[PDB]
RNA sequence: AAGGUAAGUAU
């Protein structure tokens, strides 16, 4: 890695280590250095850039921080308008400081601390370090450094602009650090090793893994309510296509007993509503807990399974008196909406 | 009896939502004599639970063969 | 340079004060509730109300003596035929979502999903596959239908 | 039980089956009664079959 | 007999001087994490295994 | 004083050395038995 | 709470009579509600979608009763009421978390959406202290429903 | 590292002390369309947090 | 800067115990 | 919904009661119509996801009939698992076409 | 002055 460690702190150099297992900055660069390809070879004919090419580095120039050279190579069709060397935020662009035939793009990864986390100055620093270098190897006197800080996920860039290339370099770089597979690894891996998430808990959850724990003798309820707003559409060929509403059901389906209950709703009950999506869960959740109320409590559910997931919070909501009933969701969907056919 | 071992002692989701904390949500000290304690999303907003998790049966506590005999 | 002092993002303290504007709004609510719930002889004489109560009961004897459709559908024009008929049903979505109540057929909708994953097997503006993955041909009805 | 045992182990007789009741079928049985639920239902159940068999069988030549 | 402390205003107070969420959060990996906000995130104190 | 309602006395507080003591043999038993112990323990400890 | 029941009893089809309950008032549960922030909402949602659910509106203002925060359910069963002003539950329900004097007012004005319950009336009869208010609500209640056995009763106690 | 409440990551440690804040820690900076952009938090000539 | 606790001895003896509390 | 009608009723003697849903079959006659409804699920599986119904093992079956599918866009993720790190080239429009 | 040595195969 680029990772630079100020003291001997083992925790942490374990933990990077494993951050940055299976070649990661290897892998990162070169995935940055193909999408800036991709997205200099679309625009070749517009840029007036003759061709691209992926200079052949040593595998390990991702690591050297001593030095660099370029990863990128665009040649010009005709020739550039250089402009003087700037960074990536500079709006105003004084497009008139030398011409070239050959354009060099570096990438440049780094693992900034919390002290020197600057992306820009860092551009600008290793720019001029290694452009005014004679141990780094340049194919051009004219190219632009691109410097990626993953600690701080800040993108930048200075150096070189010929006309056309700064506007699409931001977005490259931009969609880049959105999107990007290598940068998505880091991320998760970060994301494990801190052990941290997005809202993501684990609950029951009927998978394919625990369908045979599902046979027991316990009282199960399978809930649907896909058919209970719908409608049938049909394309005639002398005019238009026509849709028609058609009254909807609730699946209560017991696997137990066998015992199907099929809640029936008119289509009046869609008359002046503006948000159907959400009153037909509200509307059958309202259903699945007046009929837990109509049944004894021997032939009371303990367990009810739903094959939507927008039917998990409304059926929480409406079994807030039954606490010691479980709601599991099924990521697997199981054809009970094909029982109306 | 595995499956028995396993249900005693595998993860329970009220002891699955005592480990998670909430990320940037300063929770008050519920606990006095130990601050350290804390119930995490149990009870708390963000843990995605509408209603109240309920107690897994199959971790209840209960004397052991041999405290039998001498009852 | 210098640099832009920003707000404190502190979450005790929007919590509190969040806490603190719902206070306040319940507080207005209830006076305003109280400037309306608040705008509401025989009450003391048996012998009054005992002659009103016999004067009703001989009162009450003297007495008796579509066009609804505009929403869309997540489907292209040509997925469906013209020599058949299928139903539409509303796609999942959350109670919560405050998105559009699109609407769906289950087995176009697995004829989809096919062949996305035949499409994917077989695959092994700037940037596209970053740009359109990360960041559904539909049609809504014009009145009767479209 | 050894004697069963060694005979198992050199392959004198074949290695013994898994003992399934209904509320065993999902268990032992379950990936294979998703595809063809009856089939399996009628093996476990002849299984179950076979071993009452095989007491009154016993019971009644002993008798 | 109760509970008689409260450290509430303590702790808003500390994440003021700290600089608030920004500036506790830029000594942190967070940003490495490229979580889109810290509204929605949660802890796990024991790791699964 | 209570019936006149009046300033008479003055109390001055200060804790005992015992208890320091105490605090201090407290800590130094939270800090020496925390060889394989976590950072967040300790720092438990020592807030309680 | 539901207002809907089912009586449960050679035919596929078994159409089960609907039935309603006149009044259902589940306890408090305390405690039972893990996330009160997410069943606030949800519940907001329950108002939104079917605003002439009483239970909706019972649910919404309880949950504010069992949080502590008393003034907002009194604001829930207030608007519970403009919108489902038929509901004895709602009006009961008001009756009970308002204030003393403004809960007599609350029972002022069910009789105004719904004349004929009796549960109300008699409700009135615990909500004044005097005995000679006593008397005007309930031979008030007369007026409107004279044939009820279980609010003449209270007749001989009035004097 | 010390102070900050264990809901953010920190220890949760609480002070009975005097303890300054270098303002080069109460120091951010985050990225957007326009580029890069720096923010303090104290904004008042004051002392140190 | 060293983030050194130092004692309030004499530091912070202006403002009273009451202070930041409610 | 078209074969699976023709296979629910396996010879024109098999009737369905009002009583009742589904047609009155043998034990046997229930384990053919749950095999050639079966080698139906399996049909359209092999169809839309042009791939042979021998392919399929009995623990992906089991997932057919139940109705879980994968699917797998991001395929870059391989990275997750002389040096094999640069070694890839890019190969432009002007390489595809010139 | 240190408490800051990755280990492992191959010549």
């Amino acid at each position: 890695t680029g990772i630079f460690m100020h003291g001997k702190i083992p925790t942490l150099k374990i933990s990077l280590i494993q951050i940055f297992r299976a070649h990661l900055w290897q892998k990162i660069h070169e995935s940055i250095v193909m999408d800036l390809c991709q997205v200099f070879d679309q625009e070749l004919d517009a840029l007036e850039i003759e061709t691209v090419q992926k200079e052949t580095i040593h595998p390990r120039k991702s690591y050297k921080m001593n030095s660099s050279c370029a990863d990128i190579l665009l040649f010009a069709s005709y020739k550039w308008n250089v402009s003087r060397p700037s960074l990536l935020a500079d709006s105003k662009d004084v497009m008139d400081s030398t011409t070239t035939q050959k354009y060099w793009i570096d990438i440049q990864l780094r693992w900034g601390d919390y002290d020197s986390h600057d992306i820009e100055r860092y551009a600008r620093a290793k720019f001029l370090d290694y452009t005014t270098d004679n141990m780094s190897i340049y194919p051009s006197p004219t190219g632009v450094l691109i410097a990626i800080d993953l600690a701080y996920n800040l993108h930048s860039a200075y150096g070189n602009w010929f006309p056309g290339s700064k506007p699409l370099i931001q977005q490259a770089m931009a969609k880049i650090m959105k999107a990007n597979p290598a940068l998505y690894v880091l991320r998760e891996r970060i994301r494990k090793g801190l052990q941290l998430y997005s809202s993501e808990p684990t609950e029951p959850y009927l998978s394919s893994q625990n369908y045979g724990e599902l046979f027991s003798n316990q009282i199960i309820w399978f809930v649907d309510d896909t058919n209970v707003y719908r409608v049938t559409i049909h394309k005639t060929f002398e005019g238009n296509l026509t849709t028609k509403p058609i009254n909807g059901a609730i699946f209560i389906f017991n696997p137990r007993t066998g015992q199907l209950f099929l809640k029936i709703i008119h289509t009046s009950v869609w008359a002046g509503q503006k948000r159907l999506g959400q009153l037909a869960k509200w509307k059958t959740a309202e259903e699945v807990a007046a009929l837990i109320r109509s049944l004894p409590v021997e032939e009371q559910p303990k367990q009810i399974i739903v094959t939507r997931k927008g039917m998990l919070d409304p059926l929480e909501v409406h079994l807030l008196d039954f606490p010691n009933i479980v709601i599991k969701g099924s990521e697997l969907q199981l054809p009970f909406q094909a029982c109306l056919k | 009896r595995y499956r028995k071992m396993k249900e005693r002692l595998g993860l329970t989701e009220i002891r699955k939502q005592a480990n998670r904390m909430s990320f940037g949500e300063i929770e008050e000290d519920a606990y006095q004599e130990d601050l350290g304690f804390s119930l995490g999303h149990l009870g708390k907003s963000g843990s995605g639970r509408v209603r109240q998790t309920q107690v897994n049966e199959a971790t209840k506590a209960r004397i052991s063969k041999t405290l039998q005999r001498t009852l | 340079e210098e640099p832009v002092t920003a707000d404190v993002i502190n979450p005790m303290a929007l919590r509190q004060r969040e806490e603190l504007r719902e206070k306040l709004a319940a507080a207005k609510e209830k006076r305003l509730l109280n400037q309306k719930l608040g705008k509401i002889p025989w009450l003391d004489d048996t012998a009054a109300w005992i002659e009103r109560s016999r004067q009703l009961q001989k009162e009450k004897d003297l007495a008796e003596k579509r066009d609804l459709q505009g929403l869309t559908v997540e489907h292209a024009i040509d997925s469906f035929r013209e020599g058949e008929t299928m139903i539409l049903t509303l796609k999942d979505k959350g109670v919560l979502q405050e998105e559009e109540d699109v609407l769906v057929n289950v087995n176009l909708v697995d004829k989809e999903r096919a062949e996305k994953n035949v499409e994917l097997r077989k695959k092994k503006a700037q940037q596209k596959p970053r740009s359109i993955l990360s960041k559904p041909h539909s049609f809504r009805l014009e009145q009767g239908g479209t | 039980q050894k004697e069963l045992q060694e005979k198992v182990r050199l392959g004198l007789m074949p290695p013994p089956e898994p003992k399934v009741r209904i509320s065993n079928l999902m268990r032992v049985l379950g990936t294979e009664a998703v595809q063809d639920p009856t089939k399996v239902e009628a093996h476990v159940r002849a299984q179950m079959a076979k071993r009452q068999k095989a007491h009154e069988e016993a019971n009644a030549a002993r008798k | 007999d109760g509970k008689l402390w409260n450290l509430n205003n303590y702790r808003t107070d500390m994440i003021q001087a700290l600089g608030g969420v920004e500036g506790i959060l830029e000594h942190t990996l967070f940003k490495g994490t490229y979580f889109p906000t810290w509204e929605g995130l949660f802890w796990e104190k024991a790791s699964g295994f | 004083n209570e019936v006149t309602k009046e300033r008479t006395a003055q109390c001055f507080l200060r804790v005992d050395d015992e208890s320091m003591q105490r605090f201090h043999n407290r800590v130094r038993q939270i800090l020496m038995a925390s060889g394989s112990t976590t950072f967040t323990k300790i720092v438990n400890k020592w807030n309680t | 709470t539901l207002m809907d029941m089912r009586l449960s009893q050679q035919t596929v089809v078994d159409p089960k009579g609907y039935l309603t309950d006149l009044n259902s008032m589940i306890p408090t549960h305390g405690g039972d509600i893990n996330d009160i922030k997410k069943a606030r909402l949800l519940l907001k949602s329950v108002r939104e979608t079917n605003p002439h659910h009483p239970p909706a509106w019972i649910a919404s203002a309880r949950l504010e009763e069992v949080t502590g925060k008393l003034q907002v359910a009194r604001n829930l069963i207030m608007k519970g009421t403009e919108m489902c002003p038929k509901s004895e539950d709602v009006w009961l329900e008001a009756a009970r978390l308002q204030p003393g004097d403004t809960a007599k007012a609350v029972v002022a004005q069910a009789v105004r959406h719904l004349p004929q319950s009796v549960r109300i009336y008699i409700r009135a009869a615990e909500l004044e202290t005097d005995i000679r208010a006593k008397k005007r609500v309930l031979r008030k209640a007369l007026e409107h429903v004279p044939n009820s056995v279980r609010l003449w009763k209270a007749a001989v106690e009035l004097e | 590292v010390f102070y900050t409440p264990k809901e953010l990551g920190g220890l949760g440690m609480l002070s009975m002390g005097h303890v300054l804040i270098p303002q080069s820690d109460l120091r951010w900076s985050k990225q957007t369309d326009v580029g890069i952009t720096h923010f303090r938090s104290g904004m008042s000539h004051e002392e140190d947090q | 800067p060293t983030g050194e606790v130092l004692s309030l001895v004499g530091k912070l003896e202006g403002t009273r115990m009451g202070d930041k509390a409610q | 919904n078209d074969r699976a009608k023709v296979i629910l009723k396996p010879d024109k003697t098999t009737i369905t009661e009002p009583h009742h849903i589904w047609p009155t079959l043998t034990d046997e006659e229930w384990i053919k119509v749950e095999v050639q409804l079966k080698d139906l699920i399996l049909a359209d599986y092999g169809k839309k996801n042009n791939v042979n119904v021998a392919s399929l093992t009995q623990s992906e079956i089991r997932d057919i009939i139940l109705g879980m599918e994968i699917s797998a866009p991001s395929q870059q993720r391989q990275q997750i698992a002389t040096s094999n790190y640069e070694t890839q080239t890019f190969s432009s429009k002007t390489e595809w076409r010139v």
